[PDB]
């Protein structure tokens, strides 16, 4: 535009509006812009007020130099050396000198940044309060901002103001500011070339860190900024709702409409977020503070999340998920916060936590049916179920907000924003709409179906709305739809997590019809035996020839309820193979972990019988009674396996032993060596403690573990023999023998073999060479331990096992 | 000690006791103008208790000294809150904080 | 050179060293992406024999004491000779960046004279090369993590405060703070006590709603008054409180850029706006607010008229609430163009004007708006110079602008 001219512009989405385009255009072969899409175009207009930009080797001629007292020169050998200001980078808090030197008309003063006068002067403040009339009333303000006019000048630090000019002082300092920030402004009418030189330290002093600062220097940071006149600008996208009159003038605006922000500290000047997308080196700074911040409370540091609470403050997260015009970088990084802040600590524990699929025998865990005549999303599994708990970020209190769990956020209306995203992009981005929400289709679809995942994970969308995207994406749509590579890359796990719940629907399934089978069947044993050589060898014996002899008591019911079974184990397992099929027949694929997780979801597929192979030897009933320390040892060992992977570790150490010696004290832990042999909880152990090794009292803490958990069944000291060969190499000096005594390596393995004469026949050769390898002593005393266990390798029952 | 500015008045002469829940909407900024946290934009309306020492002296000073739906600036000395040693990770070493607080209810 | 400078000075190569130097950093160039995967394998296979057949030779360290005694100078000899010195520089740590990225024995190797490293740092010239040597330690040495404390991590939180702001710090700072599959904790409790807490060293964020702005549509250069209203306020659309502002300016100065103004465009934020409004009920001025009581203490809610005047033949603003004194505000300010009321806010508030429909009127000064309705409009309202314009059809737009009571006679 010129002086005082209107624009009328059309970006497409104006086909209403073609005024000679249908005419001439579109029949040759032309397009309009928008066509697809639903958003704008904004647009960078120019501005007026003029911000102090940096200095390019790109002048016209103006050059500084970076010279270590500290001076910066210039050089301006041109015709135009006239209007250029220049205003300086860092400022002062609110002692240390600085001066400034002319070679042969010139302003200094001390600019605070509200400032943005584009004029050739000395142009331009006192504020009045009361005792309800005054009286004093009147030190308030003269700042605008300063002005003063080979001279040699300093404003010197504190708090005050000071003018000083070549040894003697002029007059009029405004000695006055409480709680401001200022620059070393020097403005220019360049009357030659060679026309400054700036700089018992100097301003290094007040504005870097450290103040001994006794030597002054001129960092790399320090710029020496040019007030540029423009630079282009972003549009304010939405506006204006007012409602008014003209006899009343009832003038009323009525607007939720909020902007998203930040300003640059060390030349402090707010700006805008969703500007941004230009300014690339602040886009990528930026964006890594959001990776750092991600990478900051990643697995467990829950204090620092309250942290990260405070400084980021989650529903500012939640209006940075709706903004449909913010750069896909922060996209990504916000999608991350959310998650690394209030998610991940919940998830990642249900993601070990699944493949355990033990249930209660309760009155709810058994009207449950097999499939009749998709839904996975049913209601059912009181399947132990490690329960959430969260914190509420204050920043008043005390105690303790270390152990305290993590953050919240607004579930339900988190699920349902989600679910309007999932709906609407999914509407928007399928016919090639050329402006996606941030750029590609990558970052649009990508973090938002990691969020949705990691959302499905943590067990909550009731069932409806799980209805409702089941058959938004089966209709039976989403996954028929053409994708790029991560995006189905990030989908496989979403089918992962649909099959493994008919995986525990499955077995949840099978437990109550085992339940019922197991009564029918067990009073069928009372009237078989009741009836009158087949004793028990010790049950298993029992079951087994019960399948055995019934491998087609024999009764026709037992035949009818087989028969139940097997047609148990007679519409998704269609559509899954078929797409993985079609999606590699088609697209030559690269990211081979993409691969890797079709071929996966495919054989699995295929292979239903082995996820239930290898599902049912790791789960387990429990009666009802005792449930409530089953939730504290899963709760106590989920937290203890997310201690393995912490890993050094120094100080959690107390709280290892503190969830070790709960795990002692808990009850089921005597009774049911079948719950923890199935939970791999003993392996878990041990590798902690190979861990510590390639010497604290972690080690012993765990070797006592390790033995009185070899001390409670038979099949647990078989689980525990086979470590042997490593047990040993461990064990030369690993504990025992300053004089603690209790537990060590090489007494978990002695631990392991005391009772059974099995195990003892069952040992060998090349162990008990190591052993004598180790017996190498020169005068001494821990050599008592390898003969004690030699001890316990050669006699053991009352008579030596004489092999 | 402190000094803290009434913004608005609430019912003036209800100030609470130990025993009565102090059903409290609060945000705060540093004395820079950072903002450090605000229970107003989590939408949860906090509560505590006077005497049973849950929160920071000079919140709870300021708590005891305003009445019923007080909005008031409660500007307290940074020794009287964390201070020197600070909150960790929140609260820099040695600055002073400004509050907008207004109680809700009693109990 | 430690002690003499005669010949000039001695066999010394330089062109030789520092062309055997780029040979050799060409040499264990890592292999490319767009080659075949087996001869990737390849490559790399005898990329990682090639650095071990270095490392059981210890030439690492001869490099160190070429770093150790190459930092002398800050840029000598036959001084074309101390004019190749920042290419050597850059090529030996480019070169120190080329031995160790791929082998983790290597990096276990540096377990030694990785602190003397973060020493030398602070040189304050070349933080790329030991920066980058630095960082692919860091990724692939998990004994290395086990090393490193307080001291070196405060320094790499002041790095960036000596040298500007610089994303491979965080990509470094993030290596420390992860390792390959796991973390260690108070590393990252170290982290966010010494980096975080003061919010200087690095961005913020922070969200506020839209600020609307405007006026009655009438220049005005005669002790100029107008009186407006409060309706409703219900201060809390969001969970950030709101405000009302009341004031004059001018747009000769203070381009009014919503929100790219001053901070949140707002009032009371430049060198013509002189806000008021507050309980406790002081103003703003420059986006700075200092705390003028009165005895009143009320908020601009429901049910409030304010007294609004401008002083003649004394640049004075002062203001009242119902006629009754707020400690009258501002004296002996800036003169330059025609003002106007500028009365603002940012909220779901309704307020009213009052210039003719009266309520209110004292004689500390009088010219009301309703009396200077005689120059070209009637009594319109307009949006504060509205570089902008929303439609649905097509936003339209605007061009620049082409902007007393002591008229020029013919000078006879």
């Amino acid at each position: 535009l010129g002086v005082a001219q209107v624009g009328r512009m059309n970006f497409g989405k104006d086909v209403s509006t073609l005024k000679y385009f249908t005419i001439c255009g579109l029949q040759e072969g032309y397009e309009p812009f928008a066509v697809n899409t639903n958003r704008d175009i904004t647009m960078w207009l120019s501005k007026r007020l003029p911000q102090f930009l940096q200095v390019p080797s790109s002048h016209e001629h103006i050059e500084v130099t970076r010279i270590d007292v500290t001076q910066k020169s210039f050089g301006s050998q041109n015709s135009s050396t006239d209007i250029m200001f220049y205003r300086l980078s860092m400022p002062i808090e609110c002692t240390y000198y600085y001066s400034v030197r002319i070679f042969p008309n010139v302003w200094v003063g001390w600019i605070t940044s509200d400032f943005h006068q584009y004029d050739t002067a000395f142009d331009l403040v006192t504020v009045t309060l009361g005792d309800e009339k005054g009286k004093v009333h009147e030190s308030i303000k003269r700042s605008n901002y300063m002005v003063c006019a080979n001279g040699l000048e300093i404003g010197c630090v504190v708090g005050l103001l000071t003018f000083t000019a070549n040894g003697k002082d002029l007059s009029t300092y405004y000695q006055v500011e409480p709680s401001t920030k200022l620059f070393p402004a020097v403005f220019a009418q360049a009357t030659s070339p060679n026309v400054f030189q700036f700089e018992a330290g100097l301003f290094k002093s007040e504005h870097k860190n450290p103040v001994p600062q006794c030597p002054p220097r001129l960092h790399v940071q320090f710029l020496s900024h040019v007030l540029w006149s423009r630079m282009p600008n972003q549009f304010l996208k939405v506006d204006v709702s007012r409602i008014s009159e003209r006899q009343g003038w009832l003038v009323q605006c009525l607007e939720p409409l909020q902007f998203m922000s930040l300003h640059i500290p060390e030349e402090n000047r707010s700006v805008d977020i969703l500007e941004l997308t230009e300014q690339e080196e602040l886009l990528k700074f930026h964006y890594h503070t959001l990776r750092l911040y991600s990478a900051v409370c990643a697995l467990g540091n829950h204090r620092v999340a309250h942290a990260l609470c405070s400084h980021v403050d989650e529903p500012q997260l939640l209006y940075a998920i709706e903004n449909k015009y913010m750069p896909g970088l922060l996209r990504a990084g916000y999608y991350d916060l959310l998650i690394d802040i209030h998610l991940s600590s919940y998830a990642t524990a249900r993601l070990m936590m699944n493949n355990e699929f033990i249930v209660p025998m309760t009155e709810e865990t058994k009207s449950i049916t097999l499939f009749p005549d998709g839904l996975p999303g049913i209601g059912l599994s009181t399947s132990l179920r490690p329960r959430m708990q969260f914190s509420s970020p204050s920043f008043v209190s005390i105690n303790n907000e270390c152990y305290q769990y993590s953050p919240e956020f607004p579930l339900d209306i988190l699920k349902a924003k989600t679910i309007q995203m999932l709906t609407e992009a999914v509407q928007e981005g399928s016919l090639h709409a050329r402006d996606p929400v941030g750029g590609t289709t990558e970052f649009l679809f990508v973090p938002l179906i990691k969020l949705f995942y990691t959302l499905l994970i943590m067990g909550i969308f009731h069932n409806e709305d799980l209805k409702h995207i089941l058959q938004l994406i089966e209709p039976s749509g989403l996954l028929q739809m053409k994708l790029p590579e991560p995006v189905k890359l990030q989908m496989c796990l979403l089918l992962q997590y649909l099959c493994d719940c008919q995986v525990r629907h499955r077995i949840e399934a099978i437990v109550a019809f085992s339940d019922d089978f197991v009564a029918k069947l067990q009073d069928n044993q009372r009237f078989r035996y009741n009836e009158v050589r087949d004793q028990l060898l010790d049950f298993h014996e029992d079951l087994m020839t019960h399948c055995g002899i019934e491998l087609d008591s024999d009764l026709t019911i037992r035949g009818r309820l087989l028969s139940l079974v097997e047609k148990v184990t007679y519409t998704l397992q269609q559509l899954i193979s078929e797409t993985m099929v079609r999606w590699a027949q088609e697209s030559v694929i690269e990211d081979p972990e993409l691969v890797r997780a079709m071929f996966v979801l495919l054989h699995r597929q295929y292979d239903g019988i082995g996820g239930l192979v290898r599902a049912l030897p790791k789960t387990y009933t429990i009666n009802g009674v005792s449930v409530e320390d089953t939730i504290n040892l899963l709760a106590s060992l989920g937290q203890i396996r997310s201690l393995l992977s912490v890993r050094m570790g120094k100080e959690e150490e107390k709280l290892m032993i503190r969830g070790l010696g709960d795990i002692m004290n808990n009850k089921v832990f005597y009774q049911h060596p079948n719950l923890m042999r199935a939970l791999g909880m003993h392996e878990t152990v041990m590798e902690v403690m190979v861990n510590v090794l390639g010497f604290p009292k972690m080690v012993a803490n765990c070797c006592r573990f390790l033995c009185y958990f070899c001390r409670i069944s038979r099949q647990n000291q078989k689980a525990m023999f086979d470590h042997l060969s490593y047990l040993l190499e461990n064990s030369s000096v690993g504990l025992a023998s300053p004089a603690m005594r209790g537990s060590t390596p090489l007494d978990v393995a002695a631990a392991s073999v005391m009772d059974n004469n099995e195990l003892a026949l069952a040992l060998r050769e090349p162990d008990l060479e190591k052993v004598v390898r180790y017996l190498a002593g020169c005068g001494p005393v821990e050599g008592e331990r390898y003969l004690d266990f030699l001890r316990f390798a050669v006699f053991c029952n009352g008579e030596s096992v004489e092999e | 000690g402190v000094e803290i500015e009434t913004i608005s008045p609430g019912d003036g002469r209800t100030f609470p006791k130990k025993g009565q829940t102090c059903v409290v909407h609060y945000t705060g900024m540093l004395q820079n103008g950072k903002k450090f946290d605000s229970s107003r934009d989590r939408n949860k309306p906090f509560k505590f208790r006077i005497g049973k020492q849950e929160v920071i002296k000079g919140f709870e000073e300021g708590a005891a000294q305003m009445s019923l739906g007080q909005r008031a600036k409660l500007t307290c000395t940074p020794d009287v809150a964390y201070g020197a040693t600070g909150h960790p990770g929140v609260i820099p070493p040695n600055a002073t904080l400004i509050f907008d607080v207004e109680l809700l209810n009693l109990e | 050179l430690s002690k003499k400078a005669k010949a000039s000075t001695v066999d010394l190569p330089i062109e030789s060293v520092s062309l055997s130097l780029q040979d050799l950093i060409g040499y264990f160039h890592p292999p490319d992406e767009h080659l075949e995967h087996e001869d990737k394998q390849n490559r790399l296979r005898a990329l990682k024999n090639r650095q071990n057949l270095f490392q059981e030779e210890g030439m690492i360290n001869l490099v160190l004491e070429c770093i150790d005694r190459l930092h002398v100078y800050s840029s000598v000899a036959g001084r074309e000779a101390g004019e190749s010195w920042k290419s050597i520089l850059n090529s030996l740590y480019e070169l120190l960046a080329a031995l160790i990225r791929g082998n983790r024995k290597n990096c276990a190797q540096f377990s030694g004279s990785l602190d003397w490293l973060i020493s030398r740092l602070e040189r304050l010239e070349a933080s790329s090369g030991i920066l980058e040597v630095l960082h692919c330690v860091l990724v692939e040495s998990p004994e290395a993590l086990n090393i490193i404390k307080e001291g070196h991590i405060k320094s790499i939180i002041s790095l960036l405060d000596k040298h500007g702001r610089n994303h491979k710090v965080l990509d470094v700072l993030c290596s420390l703070c992860v390792c390959h599959g796991v973390a260690v904790r108070s590393n990252q409790h170290l982290i966010c006590d010494n980096l975080l807490p003061g919010r200087d060293l690095l961005l913020q964020t922070r969200l506020v709603n839209h600020v609307s702005s405007m006026r009655p549509n009438i220049f005005l250069g005669k002790k100029w008054y107008y009186e407006l209203m409060v309706d409703h306020t219900e201060p809390f659309v969001t969970a950030e409180a709101t405000h009302l502002r009341v004031g004059w300016a001018s747009t000769e100065g203070y381009s009014p850029y919503p929100g790219g103004g001053e901070e949140w465009g707002g009032n009371g934020v430049g060198d013509d706006l002189f806000s008021y409004g507050f309980d406790g009920l002081h103003l703003w001025s420059g986006c700075i607010a200092r705390t003028v009581s009165s005895p009143n203490q009320h908020l601009l809610r429901t049910d409030d008229v304010i007294s609004c005047c401008l002083d003649l033949s004394a640049p004075s603003i002062s203001f009242r609430i119902n006629g009754q004194p707020v400690q009258g505000m501002f004296e002996n300010f800036n003169i330059d163009g025609l003002f106007f009321p500028v009365v603002s806010f940012s909220a779901g508030i309704k307020v009213r004007f009052l210039l003719g429909e009266f309520k209110f009127l004292p004689p500390p000064g009088y010219a009301p708006c309703y009396e200077a309705v005689l120059p070209k409009e009637k009594l319109k309202v307009e949006h504060s110079r509205e570089y902008k314009q929303e439609r649905t059809y097509t936003r339209d737009l605007l061009g620049p602008t082409v902007s007393a009571f002591t008229p020029i006679p013919v000078d006879t």
